[PDB]
């Protein structure tokens, strides 16, 4: 199957046509991907075949072929980007200073961009391109809007 | 039964698009992986 480094759609073909469920990032031969958008399930690439290795439905957090390898941490003060895979659309990288969520177990970076659900998995850059998290995971604000945590792994 | 499809290289872009606010809230986690807004 094809194991170069870069964002990648996640697509099903059991509903109509061919439907884009969400997105992932390929990086040290390992994908990357949020937990709702396969729920654990095999993924075919060409004629290849991806297995599950890892996966927590808290995090909401799943791996291919080997461990996490995502291990960069936004910085708390710099401007991202959220490189969108939209559905039927080209990769667009959008700008943007991550807000914070706050919880009882500390603080995590938020990005507030309007994307379908199909783009759950785009990854969240800093300046030198290294992946701090994916987009997809969060909350339905009064604006109608989603603010999505950076969620991001651990590395072992 | 799911497949995927190269979208693109991962690089950071001179002059994207800029957008988004930076909204600060109070939000809980639950076992099922479901965020929640605290108030
Ligand atoms: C399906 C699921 C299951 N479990 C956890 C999270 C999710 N994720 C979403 O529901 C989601 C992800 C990205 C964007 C959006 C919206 N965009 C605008 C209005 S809601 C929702």
């Amino acid at each position: 199957g094809e194991t170069t480094d870069g964002v990648y759609r996640v697509m099903t073909r059991r509903l109509l046509g061919s439907t884009q469920v969400g997105v992932g990032v390929m990086q040290e031969g390992v994908f990357h991907t949020m937990w709702h958008v396969t729920k654990g399930a095999a993924l075919r690439s060409g004629e290849g075949r991806l297995d599950p290795y890892w996966g927590d439905v808290k995090q909401d957090l799943v791996s291919y072929c080997g461990p996490w390898k995502l291990d960069a941490a936004w910085d708390g003060l710099s401007e991202v980007q959220l490189l969108a895979v939209p559905p039927g659309e080209r990769a667009k990288n959008i700008q943007t200073l991550p807000g914070i969520f706050k919880t009882k177990d500390g603080d995590i970076g938020a990005v507030a961009l309007d994307y379908p659900a199909g783009t759950s998995g785009s990854p969240i850059l800093d300046k030198c391109g290294r992946v701090i998290g994916l987009y997809g995971n969060g909350v339905v604000i009064k604006n109608g809007s989603y603010v999505s945590a950076i969620t991001q792994g651990k590395r072992e | 039964d799911m497949y995927i499809e190269r979208a693109g290289d991962i690089t950071w872009e001179k002059d994207a698009e800029v957008t988004g606010n930076s909204p600060r809230l109070d939000v809980a986690l639950d076992e099922s992986g479901d965020f929640s807004l605290v108030e």
